[PDB]
DNA sequence: TTCCGAGATCAGACGAGAT
DNA sequence: GTCTGATCTCGGAA
């Protein structure tokens, strides 16, 4: 609870970096697409409807951790 | 002339000893993804893309 | 108004002299600076003496640039310069030792010592080929998918 | 050479997620970076995040509201007051919160110089209708003013987690 | 007793074995004129 | 001259007054007029503080290498007030055989030493020095609680560093810093000692 | 009496990449 | 072909 509440630009990245590589082995897609063939296109779609299944893991460096829902996050 | 000195390396011969891709375009190419270029992929914080550009594509 | 500059370095003998408000007297050699002035006013002359120069260059710089190489200079004890000998003093990891300068004698006297390194920083995991935790790979990404610690069944 | 030294030393820092700045084996080298957490990149000129000046004719001109108030110096820090503590501006440390204070009560103090010299402000109603556009700061202004400084403010934060010395061996060595 | 105190770490290696014996000579795989420098050895030897 | 050996005087009463003592505060600042009572006699050892806790015993030893008989000149002095702290200001420095002889009676007293023209500036009101203070017990253990940070991983100063010698700081004690800025001007910094 | 300062000699390094 | 800290030898002293 006690991180921004911001995506930053490198949590953005990997979660596009990965919700392209899910897509892109037959994910099953939340967008109900408009013909995009390419899974990156798919994936800003898919993060701007805030439908993401992904939780971000953020380790704070003692060791403890702050888990943090895609959809409950402010994006840019 | 930019036909002596057009060149792209999809995936060609690499070098007996070390199997990296070879130098020179002469031999197919492979230019040097150099230690300046990695600190630049370090500062953007592109941790992936690091891992792809020198232990996927090319020594794998 | 009047002051004086001098071509010297004996700092705390010039400081103490009859005159002069040692309260408000500056090198631009930042050791001579740490042996006398404590540690925190050599870090404020890095970050002067640096930021000094680089406007007197034109070349305008964030000083949150110049108030971390200063602040990375000065933080094990005392002002550890940025040359192959102040990367000993600074690093504990020998990769990143190794990849540096000396590589030699770098590798043959932390097997000398029984050196357990961890692998971390950058100049490692990207020899090791894993990806750093600088940046993208400082946290890690879970799945939201349908599950739950179930019960079991009664045997 | 001398890009090389500085960022065969400073590439493992990056700021952590409890905006620390730690090394790679996890010694703290700065406590907030740079003092604020501000990225160097967002900032603004004179090393500020927000160049307040700019910002309020930019919300000005933006959103010039008729058929307002726009009534002043008796309301401007009394709205700006009801604003800045209600439900947010807590992430906002109070060195910002102050510069934001300090700039307000500066532009407070502008209009009614401006008073000073004509036109009452008895209930907002004088003769020649015009004089009300000197210093126009209108309470639709200030309280957009605010939710954008602030959100200016919180967007250029570092990122956690930026290779913090990265950055800092480039903008030396170039 | 006496080896962590010369700062072997005695897992990883005791001082015996700073001074060479025996000797491993590299891989072929990874020299397809350090081969020359081998049979200067053996010759030698 | 005497710009010294009065200013010295006030040094050490500015230092042991940030360092905790109780020195009542006509004693603390001197103009040269009140020190000109014994101006003319000095130059052509009348000088020693013994202060207390809310104690130390400073010595301005005339020799100007202080040599380890000079110290045992007050050694049996120091065990004989029961008094654990002290401090020797010295003209030249230190023999070099002598600074062992602190060390070597190390934990009993205290005995720190300092050089003459070392202290006739404070360094705390240097304009570069920030506000160095030493935090309490208590007070590191809500520092390393709120970062989540072991002991050790703090930013360090040395133990021999001109501003922990002149607060007198063993080993594990942890300093807070106030760096002085321009936008806040409370950049906060803490430093773990060597 | 020993120990620490100051005299000699010794190190590894001295940008990217390209044909 | 220097620029470099380290590490070895001399020497004058409390």
């Amino acid at each position: 609870r006690i991180t921004t509440p911001y995506m930053t630009k490198y949590e953005r990245a990997r979660v596009l970096g990965t919700r392209a590589l899910q897509i892109a082995m037959c994910a099953p897609v939340m967008v109900e697409l408009e013909g995009e063939t390419d899974p990156l296109l798919i994936a800003m779609k898919e993060l701007k409807a805030r439908k993401i299944p992904i939780i971000i893991r953020r380790y704070l460096p003692d060791g403890s951790y702050e888990d943090w829902g895609v959809d409950e996050l402010i994006i840019t | 002339m930019v036909l002596d000195k057009m060149h792209a390396r999809a995936r060609g011969p690499r070098a007996v000893l070390t199997r990296q891709p070879t130098e020179g375009r002469s031999r197919d190419g492979g230019l040097r993804l150099g230690e300046m270029e990695r600190d630049c992929l370090i500062g953007y914080g592109a941790s992936m893309l690091l891992l792809e550009r020198l232990m996927i594509s090319s020594d794998a | 108004k009047y002051k004086l500059l001098v071509e010297g370095d004996n700092l705390r003998a010039v400081m103490a002299t009859h005159g002069v408000k040692g309260t408000r007297t500056t090198s631009n050699n930042t050791y001579e600076v740490e042996k006398t002035l404590g540690i925190e006013a050599a870090r404020t002359t890095i970050i002067n003496e640096i930021q000094y120069t680089m406007v007197n260059h034109g070349m305008s710089i964030d000083r949150r640039h110049v108030m971390l190489l200063s602040d990375l200079m000065t933080y094990k004890g005392e002002v550890l310069g940025i040359t192959r000998f102040g990367l000993a003093k600074m690093k504990e990891s020998v990769l990143m030792l190794a990849s540096f300068e000396k590589t030699a004698d770098h590798l043959f006297d932390a097997a000398y010592f029984g050196q357990k390194d961890s692998v971390c920083g950058v100049s490692e995991c990207i020899i090791m080929g894993i990806p750093m935790n600088i940046g993208t790979g400082l946290f890690k990404l879970l799945h939201k998918a349908d599950r739950d610690p179930n019960p079991p069944k009664r045997p | 050479y001398m890009q090389r030294r500085l960022v065969k030393s400073l590439e493992d820092l990056c700021s952590q997620y409890d905006l620390t700045v730690r090394s790679s084996t996890g010694d703290i080298i700065q406590f907030i970076y740079g003092g604020d957490g501000l990225d160097p990149a967002a900032m603004e000129g004179k090393d500020e995040p927000l160049e307040f000046k700019r910002v309020l004719d930019n919300i000005k001109a933006v959103f010039p509201c008729p058929s307002e108030p726009a009534l002043s110096k008796n309301e401007l820090i009394l709205t700006t007051e009801s604003i800045m503590k209600k439900s947010e501006f807590l992430c906002c440390q109070d060195s910002f919160l102050q510069e934001i204070k300090k700039f307000i009560k500066g532009v407070s103090e502008k209009i009614k110089k401006t008073r000073d010299k004509y036109g009452i402000n008895d209930n907002g109603t004088t003769e020649p209708r015009v004089l009300y556009q000197l210093d126009r700061i209108t309470p639709t202004q200030v309280e957009k003013f605010l939710e954008t400084c602030r959100d200016k403010y919180m967007r250029a934060q570092m990122e956690p987690g930026s290779a913090v010395g990265a950055l800092c061996a480039q903008s030396i060595g170039e | 007793e006496d080896v962590p105190l010369l700062l072997m770490n005695p897992e990883a290696g005791k001082p015996s074995d700073l001074i060479l014996t025996r000797l491993l000579v590299p891989p072929l795989c990874i020299r397809p004129d350090l081969t020359m420098k081998l049979t200067e050895i053996i010759f030698l030897n | 001259e005497t710009y010294r050996l009065w200013k010295i005087r006030k040094t050490i009463m500015q230092l042991c007054h940030d360092r905790g003592y109780l020195v009542t505060q006509d004693e603390l600042d001197q103009t040269l007029e009140e020190f000109k009572a014994q101006s003319g006699d000095k130059p052509s050892t009348d000088l020693t503080v013994l202060v207390a806790h809310n104690q130390m015993f400073v010595f301005f030893p005339e020799e100007p290498k202080v040599g380890i008989k000079t110290i045992k000149v007050y050694c049996q002095r120091m065990q004989e007030e029961n008094i654990t702290r002290a401090l020797i200001v010295v003209q030249q420095g230190m023999t070099p055989s002598a600074k062992q002889s602190l060390v070597d009676m190390a934990p009993k007293y205290i005995l720190e030493q300092f050089l003459q023209q070392e202290l006739l500036i404070n360094i705390t009101e240097h304009e570069l020095v920030p506000e160095h203070v030493v935090m309490t017990k208590e007070e590191v253990t809500e520092l390393l609680a709120r970062y989540k940070l072991r002991e050790n991983q703090l930013p360090r100063i040395q133990a021999g560093d001109p501003v922990a010698r002149y607060f007198g700081i063993k080993r594990g004690q942890v300093v807070k810093i106030i760096r002085p800025s321009e936008t806040a001007g409370r950049y906060i910094t803490y430093r773990l000692v060597q």
